[PDB]
């Protein structure tokens, strides 16, 4: 769990 | 499958411009002799809020969009130091012996000995500002120059890429059709295409000295660290 | 400055005909590889390599030209850049193996056997198939690993005087000249303008990751000191 | 005198 992957969708 | 290839090069172009991220501020906190402290923490507090920004302009680059999620976290993990370093040094361009962090937070060579070992990358910081004034960059072939950082950067560590090589083809194609645009000669456009990229290996210099000094130094985000902790495999 | 008023071929027969040779190392092939041993036979490769290295960049045009001060500086900022791009062309027939020596051909299993080397194999091995994919041909390598000698260290000169830009102005008409020599062979190889504008610049973004690869192993080359030669021993040291 | 400096101006 990254905070880049809630950035890149959201 | 990917729309990027279809778009022409002026496509391109006004598609890359209107995706610049915008210029942030830092704290106008009045008390211009900054400590070794105050000094860090105006830069990590710009960082921390330029990132988002710049997956918000990542996502808007042409043919991005089409790669994976593992993909794109890769590319950025790997470039977005680089990113932050073209960008300061695109916009300390018109201030010669200046790197203009923010509009209200302008230093010289002087103000980055506060740090230690940070004085060595701002003097090659003002050396690439410098060049891209010498070479009159326009901010047409600046975005392009920054869109192929991204994709660039990472794209020879996907093991455990044929879409970003002609998505870097494309970018490069727009570079030339700027060049012929402005009048260059055709010796004179891959001239300035070569200076252009060799200008980009530098800049990769001056993101792995900055980071190898960045880990070593470590209040920053959870967003900036897990993007620092990505370039710790030493 | 007699670089300047070669022609395309005239570069291209001086950068082929200053190849060095490529060195064999005293790998026993009996005794059992371990951490100690397997860096000692890179080290003593590496630094004789680097007497050659020394001689060839002599034979690269418009280096001479140069102050001995400026010689100096781009070969200790790009002689691990160099190391690594020869490796990775005389690498290419070889897909996922590093030919360190002619009797030293070496996969990611054995770069295992040093603690942060194997990240950096892989990264070698990613590089040396890219130039197997484009097919990238002997003159065009003479050309990049001359851009890289003139490039490394341009932009990290001290340059107190005006007359030490006029230095860094120089060498940037040698390197204008290698561009031209670069499209030269291109154009000759039936390109189009299209594709040898591409070709161009594929070829010279790779530079971008040999710089990233050099970077990588001088950090970790720095506390391998901590746990050779004298010549190395310098050239590593001007990079702390 | 560093090593690569000698060797660069060994003629
Ligand atoms: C946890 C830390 C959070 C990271 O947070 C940071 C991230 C980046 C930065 C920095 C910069 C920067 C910031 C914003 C921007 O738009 C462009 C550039 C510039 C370049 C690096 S730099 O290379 O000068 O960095 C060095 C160099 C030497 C010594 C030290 Cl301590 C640092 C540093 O100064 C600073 C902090
Ligand atoms: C004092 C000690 C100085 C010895 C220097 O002597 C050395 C110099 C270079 C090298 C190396 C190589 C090399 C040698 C010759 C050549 O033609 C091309 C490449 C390759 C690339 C680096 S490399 O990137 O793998 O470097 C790393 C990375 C991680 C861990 C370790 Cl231990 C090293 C390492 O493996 C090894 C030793």
């Amino acid at each position: 769990h990254k905070i880049l992957h809630r950035l890149l969708q959201d | 499958n990917s729309l990027a290839l279809s778009l022409t090069a002026d496509q391109m172009v006004s598609a890359l411009l209107d995706a610049e991220p915008p210029i942030l501020y830092s704290e106008y906190d009045p008390t211009r002799p900054f400590s070794e402290a105050s000094m860090m923490g105006l830069l990590t507090n710009l960082a921390d809020r330029e990132l988002v920004h710049m997956i918000n302009w990542a996502k808007r680059v042409p043919g991005f969009v089409d790669l994976t999620l593992h993909d794109q976290v890769h590319l950025l993990e790997c470039a977005w130091l680089e990113i932050l370093m073209i960008g300061l040094v695109w916009r300390s361009m018109e201030h010669p012996g200046k790197l203009l962090f923010a509009p209200n937070l302008l230093l010289d060579r002087n103000q980055g000995k506060c740090v230690e070992g940070m004085v060595e990358i701002f003097d090659m910081l003002l050396a690439t500002s410098s060049r891209f004034r010498m070479m009159n960059l326009q901010g047409e072939e600046f975005v392009c120059l920054k869109s192929i950082i991204l994709l660039n950067s990472g794209v020879y560590t996907f093991l455990s890429k044929d879409h970003i090589h002609r998505v870097l083809d494309k970018i490069t194609d727009t570079l030339i059709h700027l060049m012929a645009k402005a009048g260059l000669t055709l010796q004179q456009q891959h001239q300035r295409l070569a200076q252009l990229l060799l200008i980009l290996s530098h800049i990769r210099h001056m993101s792995n000295k900055g980071m190898e000094h960045l880990y070593s130094m470590k209040p920053l985000s959870d967003l900036l660290l897990e993007m620092l902790d990505a370039h710790r495999l030493h």
